């Protein structure tokens, strides 16, 4: 049993529903962010960073944690909605000024000694 | 008689010792549906008989107050609901009960 | 003895003990601890169901009156399964007297918010959340309230790094502040002050 | 007067337009009785995309239930048509 | 819809750095959403990488206009885990430089305040007493805020040899310049209509809400901490508890005034009855010897070495020490694991409870009762934020 409690939902079905309700919120909300933060990208970018996001924890198994992620979803589209966030805070997401780092052995040999 | 208890937001009480009595005769009805041996009933129907006994002996508010040692009879009127309050509430919880889940082996072991 | 050292005060130990045992015998359903510190300091360990009646015993119970919230916190022990223990710091006017409520939580585990109990909790439980990621059920208004808009992780948890792993500059080409991988051009310096040799003998643990 | 009495031919033909008009299907392996999840090879988030376009095209909002069933074109034809009681 | 406004932090109004986020209709203040973090340094956590002495120059930026009052609070709770007791020197010489403290903060307040409502005048006059004060900080310190001087052991130096007279002196006149300010705000019809009924809040709110100091006193409750758990010496001086009765905050206001009155009669009472004596508990694994002993003995160089590099051992334990600061009851939650670093070390500023309450407090009012409101909860956010 491991007797476990939880946070809202019983099984991954629910947490897989309040993981779509959290989508269809977040592409809704995608183009009026663009629109209002003045972003130089567009609306499909927006919504490809979202997809991306989502994709990142596709992996867990667990409904506690997928929970705890929705909850942490929503509060990030909360300050996005209310414009707590400001551009520079939207922009993190895309790492603009971050250099690419090749991911081959022979490129990080070259570089240094981190593996 | 008295004016301006003082405490912001606490109105002046007329006929506090009706208003005591309700309250204290409330408390003990509520506290007669916890069973007998549990501790928060007998602990809260002692006190509750005993300022209810003092209540019922003075006519005199400022002597009253004096008595109860509970500052400022309308604070004493407020405690008062706020004992009904939890005792409803207590009933339903039912914390008599024996402990529910032990702690892990060494969860209040200080330092580490 | 007399000049250097503390002085000791018996009798409020013993009216605190009184009331820890008068504490324990009411709520045997969720009291686990009692301890009465020998600087005259009561807590009372409970499991963490019994946040929400316990509390509210000792806020509206006419030999407690506790009605004021004076702090609420949390601690980090990682040796532990549960991992957080959080900390309501209560005063009595009316007796003038203060107590220490404790329980604990897990990283999954959600803690009963206590805001219908004292409002001052309302802050309080959001700091919780913010540093420790401790989540607080049926709070009306749960996000961060400390550190920055985005911000990744909690910071006072002790595997958290105390420089973190972003930091902030500003950026002429895109022309706006712009987070990065934390670089520090002199690193913090570790000190290890502990002496080998014991200090107290009254707290030595067992061999095991 | 106000709009013409909507039949099933339009709702097919607008939400076969609206499932063209999606980047990830190609217009010619699309029929009205292909699966989202076989024969398109689309996910779960692709399926919700699609729902959020019908609500946007027929102007009607689908609840997470009665929109994660469906998985066809025909299923969300006769949906529409349920909800709007078109029988022609 | 209503109108949503940035109050700050880039505000003459915001007390430093706040984003006040105001839902308004018109000018009516439908909801305030105070946003804070923009000056939280994540103290605790520095604190948790430092020895109890390394970690005492926090306090002083904590609460940075009350600073020898964080000081001695940290100081109180690491002399209850460590079971030593400072000596009479050095207690007296705590109670006056709190009063001195109190002093400052109360001027800062009331000054600032009148500032936000439009009084700009007595700010003026009364930064010159402030200046003075930081002058007898500096002659006891060589700091003029930053002082680091009220410590564990008790205080880090002796008085210089002129100090008391010249503490006499500015003492002995300060109360013609709060009759001045008196003169200039008490009684006049502006300020009262800018201050009277502004702000109520009931008894069983304060208490509920997790309010402290003047804003109980305010509301006519009977709390005070000096009087009720003395700490110091405290419990040797006479003074009186001023207590409002409207819950306004006018009645707020005057209460200030009152205790800068009782703080120049406890501040004489100080200076009276200073006893002779040493300033550190005499035990050299605590306090450090004095130079001239740890160039001629050698337990003295070596406790001076250790209690220098490693820092004393605290027994471990817990504890919850609270004073009663100028802005309200300041506590400390300081845990120890036995060893030289503390473990965990909350602290609880009064402001924090203060300022979460500020959207209760405004209910029914306008965008300049609103700063008004700001202004009568007395809130530093060096404290808020930690
Ligand atoms: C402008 C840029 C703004 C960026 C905002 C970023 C907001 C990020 C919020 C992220 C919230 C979460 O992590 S939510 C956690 C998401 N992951 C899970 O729930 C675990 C189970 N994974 C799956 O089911 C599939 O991999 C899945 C792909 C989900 C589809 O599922 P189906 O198809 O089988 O239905
Ligand atoms: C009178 O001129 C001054 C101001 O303008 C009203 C200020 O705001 C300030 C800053 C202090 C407030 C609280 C913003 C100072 C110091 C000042 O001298």
């Amino acid at each position: 049993g491991t007797s476990v409690k939880p946070i809202f939902s019983r099984d991954m079905n629910e947490a897989k529903r309040r993981v779509r309700e959290l989508y269809r919120a977040w592409y809704r909300e995608v183009p009026n962010t663009v629109h209002l933060f003045q972003l130089d990208i567009s609306v499909k970018q927006g919504r490809d960073k979202v997809r991306e996001m989502f994709m990142k924890n596709a992996h867990v198994t667990d409904p506690r944690v997928v929970d705890l992620l929705v909850i942490k979803g929503k509060m990030e589209l909360e300050e996005t909605i209310n414009v707590w966030k400001q551009r520079t805070h939207i922009m993190r997401f895309f790492h603009e000024t971050e250099a690419p780092r090749p991911t081959d052995f022979l490129s990080k040999f070259y570089v240094g000694h981190d593996p | 008689l008295k004016k301006t208890t003082g405490l912001v937001g606490l109105a002046v009480c007329e006929t506090p010792h009706e208003r005591l009595k309700i309250l204290y005769t409330k408390i003990l009805d509520v506290l007669g549906q916890i069973p007998k041996n549990a501790a928060y009933r007998k602990y809260t129907e002692q006190i509750t008989n005993e300022k209810l006994g003092m209540v019922k002996a003075e006519p005199d508010v400022k002597k009253l107050e004096e008595q109860l040692q509970g500052g400022q009879i309308e604070e004493v009127i407020l405690q008062a609901e706020n004992e009904l309050s939890l005792a409803r509430k207590m009933l339903r919880w039912k914390p008599w009960e024996p402990l529910v889940e032990e702690p892990p082996a060494n969860q209040w072991k200080w330092p580490i | 003895t007399r000049p250097t050292i503390r002085p000791r005060n018996d009798v409020v130990h013993k009216q605190l003990s009184a009331f820890g045992q008068y504490v324990a015998e009411i709520l045997p359903k969720y009291v686990q601890q009692v301890q009465v510190s020998c600087f005259n300091e009561l807590e009372i360990f409970i499991h963490p169901d019994g946040v929400i009646p316990v509390l509210t015993f000792l806020r509206d119970h006419t030999n407690a009156q506790f009605k004021s919230l004076a702090d609420l916190t949390a601690v980090d022990v990682p040796t532990r399964q549960n991992r957080f223990e959080i900390v309501y710091n209560l005063l009595s006017l009316r007796f003038n007297s203060r107590i220490r409520v404790k329980t604990y939580t897990d990283e999954l585990t959600p803690i009963e918010s206590s805001v219908t109990v004292y409002k001052a909790a309302n802050w309080y439980e959001r700091e919780i959340w913010d540093m420790f990621g401790v989540f607080f059920a049926n709070h009306p208004d749960l996000r961060r309230i400390l550190t920055d808009y985005g911000f990744e992780g909690h910071p006072f948890r002790k595997d958290f790094p105390l420089s973190g792993y972003v930091e902030l500059r500003y950026d002429d080409e895109v022309k706006r502040v712009v987070a990065e991988p934390v670089e520090l051009a002199q690193e913090f310096r570790k000190f290890d002050l502990n002496s080998p040799w014991e200090a107290f003998p009254a707290y030595r643990q067992p061999p095991e | 007067s106000d709009a013409p009495p909507l039949t099933l031919e339009a709702i097919k033909d607008r939400v076969l337009y609206v499932l063209k008009l999606y980047d990830k299907i190609d217009p010619e392996k699309l029929s009205v009785n292909s699966h989202f999840m076989k024969d398109l090879g689309l996910d779960s988030l692709d399926q919700v995309e699609i729902i959020m376009a019908m609500e946007d095209e027929f102007g009607f909002e689908i609840p997470d239930i009665d929109a994660e069933k469906l998985m066809c074109p025909q299923e969300i034809v006769d949906y529409i048509a349920d909800k709007k009681d078109v029988y022609e | 819809s209503n109108l949503t406004l940035n109050f700050g932090p880039q505000h003459p109004a915001a007390h430093g750095v706040l984003r006040l986020v105001m839902e308004l209709s018109g000018e009516m203040v439908r909801k305030c959403d105070p946003h804070i973090g923009l000056l939280h340094r994540g103290t605790e956590k520095l604190i948790e990488y430092k020895t109890y002495l390394q970690a005492l120059p926090y306090f002083d930026r904590l609460d940075y206009v009350s600073m020898m009052c964080n000081e001695q609070a940290y100081s109180l709770a690491v002399e209850k885990l460590l079971n030593i007791q400072p000596p009479p020197r050095a207690q007296w010489i705590r109670v006056l430089f709190g009063e001195i403290t109190r002093l400052l903060n109360h001027i800062m307040a009331v000054t600032t305040h009148a500032l936000d409502i439009g009084a700009m005048t007595p700010f003026f006059w009364m930064f010159e007493e402030r200046e003075k004060m930081f002058e007898f900080y500096e002659r006891v310190s060589g700091a003029r805020m930053h002082a680091a001087y009220i410590r564990p052991g008790g205080v880090h130096q002796d008085l210089p040899l002129g100090l008391l007279d010249d503490i006499y002196e500015f003492s002995k006149n300060f109360s013609f310049r709060i009759d001045e300010l008196e003169e200039m705000l008490t009684n006049n019809r502006i300020w009262r209509n800018r201050t009277v009924d502004i702000g109520v809040v009931t008894a069983e709110d304060a208490l509920n809400y997790g309010f402290s100091g003047v804003m109980l006193r305010g509301s006519g409750i009977q709390w005070d901490l000096r009087k009720t758990q003395p700490y110091d010496v405290y419990d040797q001086v006479e003074f009186d508890v001023p207590i409002g009765s409207r819950g306004d905050c006018y009645d707020r206001y005057l209460c200030r005034v009152e205790e800068m009155r009782q703080s120049l009669r406890i501040i004489s009472q100080c200076l009276n009855k200073m006893p002779p004596g040493e300033i550190k508990v005499d035990d050299a694994k605590v306090s450090p010897p004095k130079r001239a002993e740890m160039k001629t003995s050698m337990e003295s160089l070596i406790h001076h070495f250790k209690l220098y590099t490693e820092g004393y051992q605290v027994p471990p334990g817990a504890t919850y020490t609270a004073i009663e600061a100028p802005k309200g009851e300041f506590g400390v939650y300081l845990v120890s694991d036995g060893s030289s670093r503390p473990y965990r070390c909350k602290i609880k500023a009064p402001g924090f409870a203060h300022l979460a309450g500020l959207d209760k407090m405004s209910k029914g009012h306008m965008l300049a009762d609103v700063v008004a409101i700001i202004g009568t909860q007395d809130i530093v956010f060096g404290e808020v934020d930690r």
